[PDB]
Order: structure tokens, then C-alpha cells, then sequence
């Protein structure tokens, strides 16, 4: 895919 | 918001661990191709008033960005870390998630507290009843896979 690359989610939301 | 992120890059880039010249995720991923076991943050394109950081692991490289809330800096939107003050050091609080706490390992010179023969002892130094709990890991779209990351990038 030559476009969207900086994809991701989150880290240790809360607990 | 932007001022908080930009003011952070100024102090964060001064460390040398910030490499401005790659792509959003491609910049952070380069750490896996060179500084293995190291994580770095790049300056998002566009107005260049934002930076994203990603780390390397056996589950895949992930990138994360800081979120500006009114006048506070946080990698999320839940105020579960008001330990510090409002408008404190922007990315600095977020850096704890991208890496370990500041305070070089050096300290004057003499060992304020020696640890020679001393069995039966609570190993609690920097923990005076204060721990905001930190950790960086990727979510399996349903399963939280905890990963421990804490390595600074040293050029090369």
C-alpha cells in the first residue's frame, strides 16, 4: 500500500 | 495544542534521539532496521506541528501520537494521570510511555545507598507511594498484548 502507513491503535488504555 | 507538541520536539530533538527526515511510520520503523530494540519519534508531515513514535517488537511495529486536551498533553483522552500539574511538560509525560523516566543514571559520585550484603530487604527505592503505572503494548483487536519498551536511540 503506497499511502496509508502511519496506522496503529493505543497503549495500555487504563487497566 | 500544536505549541505543546512543537515545544516538546525542541527539547526532545535536542536529545539527538529525534530523527527528522523520514516518513510518519517509516521514520519510526527505521529504528528496527538499524537501532534494533530502540524506538524513535518522527515529525509528522503536513504543517510539521506534530510527531509520532513507534517501537519494534515480535508482534509488529506500532506508532502512537500524543493528544492535546484543552491545555494538557496525553497519549489518550482519559485523565487517569493528573499526578503532575495541568499544562505540565507536554510530550515529557508522554515520553514515559515511549521510554523510561528521565534523570540520568549518574548521581554525584558516591553511592548514597550501598547494596552490599543485605538479605531480607524491600527493593523499593524510587517508589514513595507514587506510581502512575506505565507500559507500552499493542492491542490484538480484542486481546491486550503488553510489551515493555524503554530504549533510547543513539544515532547510527
Amino acid at each position: 500500500s503506497t499511502a496509508s502507513t502511519v496506522e496503529y491503535s493505543t497503549v495500555v488504555h487504563s487497566g | 495544542e500544536y505549541q505543546l507538541v512543537v515545544n516538546a520536539v525542541r527539547k526532545l530533538q535536542e536529545s539527538g534521539f529525534y530523527w527528522s527526515a523520514v516518513t510518519g511510520g517509516e521514520a519510526n520503523l527505521l529504528l528496527s532496521a538499524e537501532p534494533a530494540g530502540t524506538f524513535l519519534i518522527r515529525d509528522s508531515s503536513d504543517q510539521r506541528h506534530f510527531f509520532t513514535l513507534s517501537v519494534k517488537t515480535q508482534s509488529g511495529t506500532k506508532n502512537l501520537r500524543i493528544q492535546c486536551e484543552g491545555g494538557s498533553f496525553s497519549l489518550q483522552s482519559d485523565p487517569r494521570s493528573t499526578q503532575p500539574v495541568p499544562r505540565f511538560d507536554c510530550v515529557l509525560k508522554l515520553v514515559h510511555h515511549y521510554m523510561p523516566p528521565p534523570g540520568t543514571p549518574s548521581f554525584s559520585l558516591p553511592p548514597t545507598e550501598p547494596s552490599s550484603e543485605v538479605p531480607e530487604q524491600p527493593p523499593a527505592q524510587a517508589l514513595p507511594g507514587s506510581t502512575p503505572k506505565r507500559a507500552y503494548y499493542i492491542y490484538s483487536g480484542g486481546e491486550k498484548i503488553p510489551l515493555v519498551l524503554s530504549r533510547p536511540l543513539s544515532s547510527n
